[PDB]
DNA sequence: CACAGTGATGCAAATCAAGTGTGAAGCCAGACAAAAACC
DNA sequence: CACAGTGATACAGCCCTTAACAAAAACCCG
């Protein structure tokens, strides 16, 4: 069995409902605990179940991928999201991945997390403050969710997209010849980008960057739009060629088998890489110089080993939570009791039922 | 079916030939009958009713405004509404729900143009064509660079079609309204409805991407309603209908939707000024409408009641 | 049904001559598809269709399981099922759909708790028992005011 | 007209094309549709 | 005094399995015989 | 390379009729 549409919204099922804030920690611990508990148990037997007239043995793999950022910094005990230490895979400094930007390799475990969560608590070193959370890279709480680390693709998306919007608004303005700006002139600088991606790409303007807005702005078209307003060719010339190389990286994290559909993209994934760094590093050091985001440096330094390792990225992303989500306030409304004491078991039963198969080789039985 | 011709390529000419002769040429009724009958001499009287049901359109089958009501008042999408009938059409094997080519063409009976009326005088500034339906509520404003710049989308409904059909459709309820009240049901008498209108924009309808103008995200909705129709009979006044439950959703009929802002007054006036005109036209003149094999006769009162107190102030022209 | 043998007494008999001397005797058969070749050149396969089901078996009933798809794959609410169905079965004579208990009896085939199991080793601190479905998600949290308050709800299933 | 908003804010997402050109026509023939009383009396078939 | 849902629950009402042996009714036979809506 | 719609439109495919030839199986008996 292999699932056809891994991240749709037919095939997530729902497990645990629960009306509580995401990061108030002490009741979120309260709720998951159990599961984990069932979990970690259940990693270490073999479920005997009859199918069919027959006995079979069922063991099991559990991977957790679908958590953004954001979640795996609070639940896998790793600090926040603007600290010094970005990546949730390895062990480097928010100023070494400006300097370096492609050599790494995948660190972190939830193991190692564990251990480094006993040296912080015990302190067995006797050193200060600074020089411990140097000695336990950033760990400072008790990691309670085992995951596997990876990338989530939907994010990844979200946020190279906003990180370009970022950069054409900054273009079009010359900040690297005019490296003071008012606050006003920012201001009109998103404004003449937001009419003419309006004129051009019939894109309306949005505050919050969703992912069909960043489908239908990582293209050509969208550069040609831009490189009408700026002013230089050098730049031109700058956009053009880093707009290719994101298009020539975007689809190997985000194709769900890169090893067969998308072979020679896959491949050249490291030159890429390099060349894509280098480029930062060069002809856009006004805004890449002693800082970088930390979606760069997951896009640019870990694709390959995650490749490598577990066979596809994006197959394992969020995306199929999220179409629950957009599920979830659908069945609140239509299909549940108006009650506070019955909604969720309603809610728990129905998004249950609609990503039942049985009742889904019903509605295709007239392609027999 | 090519080898029941070849066996029957005898006998279909002897009921061809006796078609022609004894009725005069019905090919498909003359063998139903003769088969209602072979099972009346076969002894099956719940068969034959059973087909007569099938070729009334009763027994299955669901004549397709009855389906059209199904896929209306459940909120059923035309998609979910084609995976329905795909899937019962593909398990049961017979056609329970009509494909949803029928459901358009029985659709347009009831959608505004489709039936003869006469004004009577003809309205002022209002053309006599009778087949007109959706319509751009812009009524032709000049999108040119060199002038005002609007920038909303309007659909509408023109006035006098819209309530031709909100008084076509509760035709039966009007008749079985006058003989609960010991009336005729061929009478023609100038019926005085009271139609109640009602105003109200909303907020943060999204707009959406692609092309188009620079839309607002506000819409402003213009409906009416058909509270009371009353008939003159001997001296003094009786109603017909009532509506029963007058704050439905059910009742609320549309007539206008922009999107506008109804804090803009010149979009505003702009959209709506064309049926102001028609309204004030039609509140001087009478309707013939041919409602069960009888032209009666209609004439209207229109009630603005459902308006805010911050739109009145900004209509009506007094302060804020 | 009588007055209507003085116009059809005459085809009536080279109907049954015809089917004698070349079919073997049979009738309402050969009555039956004439009037199906009389419907499909008339371009009619519907009622072609639903006398072949007056015929044969008939489809009316759907399985609840079908019932239960639809409704659940087409975002159907159970109020909305509930008076589809009942128009459907106040208007066409026979039930077509099913009823809502029906769908409520059928659908715990598909809810979990339904089926046995054993893990070969049994697990630690969970049950054996295996017909526990949605459970409360707090797992007896201390709800007294003499604890740390709690004011979420959830809603759980046992993973296994 | 409230209860029309209401029904307003279901049709543009539910049974109504995705655009801005033709979608006012859409939503307009179906909340024109909805309030039809001959459509809705065939869902009272008990007399 | 807004009004059409939102689903589980539970009580009442409707249907039905079954015996076997009755009644009620449709209808076959061809022919004999009055109502009636047009010239 | 997210994916299952949301509705109208367009077109194609399959199925009747005419009437005469055709590929082909099912028994008969020289
Ligand atoms: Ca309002
Ligand atoms: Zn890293």
């Amino acid at each position: 069995f292999e699932e056809p549409k891994p991240n749709s919204e037919l095939c997530c099922k729902p497990l645990c409902l629960m009306l509580a804030d995401e990061s108030d920690h002490e009741t979120l611990t309260a709720i998951l605990s159990p599961l984990i508990a069932e979990r970690e148990a259940m990693k270490s037997s073999e479920l005997t179940l009859e199918m069919g007239g027959i006995p079979r043995t069922f063991k099991f793999i559990f991977r957790g991928t679908g958590y953004d950022e954001k979640l795996v910094r609070e639940v896998e005990g790793l600090e926040a999201s603007g600290s010094v230490y970005i990546c949730t895979l390895c062990d480097t400094t928010r100023l070494e991945a400006s300097q370096n930007l492609v050599f790494h390799s995948i660190t972190r475990s939830h193991a190692e997390n564990l251990q480094r969560y006993e040296v912080w608590r015990s302190n067995p070193y006797h050193e200060s403050v600074e020089e411990l959370r140097d000695r336990v890279k950033g760990v400072s709480a008790k990691p309670f969710i085992e995951t596997v680390p990876s990338i989530d693709a939907l994010h990844c998306d979200i946020g190279n997209a906003a990180e370009f919007y970022k950069i054409f608004q900054l273009e079009i303005g010359e900040v690297y010849k005019h490296p003071n700006a008012s606050k006003e002139e920012r201001k009109r600088w998103q404004a003449t980008l937001d009419k003419h991606l309006r004129k051009r790409m019939n894109l309306k303007p949005i505050m919050r960057m969703n992912g069909n807005f960043a489908r239908k702005l990582m293209t050509q078209e969208t550069v040609d739009a831009v490189c009408e307003l700026i002013p230089s060719e050098e730049r031109h010339e700058a956009l053009r060629e880093l707009m290719d190389l994101y298009l020539k990286m975007k689809p190997v994290w985000r194709s769900s088998c890169p090893a067969k559909e998308c072979p020679e993209s896959l491949c050249q994934y490291s030159f890429n890489s390099q060349r894509f760094a280098e480029l930062l590093s060069t002809k856009f050091k006004y805004r890449y110089e002693g800082k970088i985001t930390n979606y760069f440096h997951k896009t640019l330094a870990h694709v390959p080993e995650i490749i490598e390792r577990d066979g596809s990225i994006g197959a394992w992303a969020s995306e199929g939570n999220q179409s629950g989500n957009k599920l979830f306030r659908r069945f609140r409304k239509m299909n549940a009791r108006q009650s506070k004491c019955y909604e969720m078991e309603d809610v728990l039963k129905h998004h249950w039922l609609y990503t039942s198969k049985y009742l889904q080789k019903f509605m295709n039985a007239h392609n027999a | 079916r090519r080898a029941q011709k070849h066996r029957l390529r005898e006998l279909k000419i002897q009921v061809k030939e006796f078609a022609d002769k004894e009725e005069g040429g019905d090919v498909k009724a003359v063998c139903l009958t003769l088969f209602l009958l072979a099972l009346r001499a076969r002894n099956e009287h719940r068969q034959a009713d059973e087909l007569e049901a099938i070729m009334q359109g009763r027994g299955s089958g669901l004549q397709p405004a009855v389906c059209l009501a199904i896929r209306v008042n459940t909120f059923l999408s035309c998609s979910q509404y084609h995976k329905m009938y795909r899937t019962v059409k593909a398990i049961t094997g017979r056609q329970i729900f009509q494909p949803l080519h029928a459901l358009r063409n029985a659709e347009k009976v009831l959608l505004p143009g489709y039936h003869p009326f006469e004004w009577q005088p003809p309205l002022k500034n209002v053309s006599s064509r009778t087949d007109v339906g959706i319509i751009d509520g812009l009524s032709g404003l000049a999108s040119s660079v060199d002038e005002y710049p609007v920038d909303t989308i309007a659909k509408r409904f023109r006035y006098d079609s819209a309530l031709v059909s909100a008084l076509m459709d509760m035709e039966e309820d009007i008749l079985e309204g006058m003989r609960s009240q010991d009336l005729d049901d061929y009478l023609n008498g100038p019926f005085t409805v009271v139609v109640k209108e009602s105003c109200d924009g909303m907020g943060d309808v999204s707009e959406k991407h692609g092309s188009g103008p620079a839309v607002p995200e506000k819409a402003v909705r213009f409906s009416f309603t058909v509270m009371r129709i009353t008939i003159e009979h001997g001296s003094q006044n009786v109603k017909v209908f009532e509506e029963p439950k007058p704050n439905s959703e059910l009742c609320c009929k549309p007539l206008c939707l922009m999107l506008a802002d109804e804090s803009d007054h010149e979009t505003l006036t702009a959209i709506l000024s064309p049926l102001i005109a028609e309204r004030e036209a039609m509140k001087s003149s009478e309707l013939t409408l041919e409602m069960g094999g009888i032209p009666r006769t209609f004439k209207f009162i229109f009630r603005g009641t459902g308006y805010d107190e911050k739109l009145v102030r900004e209509v009506e022209g007094l302060e804020a």
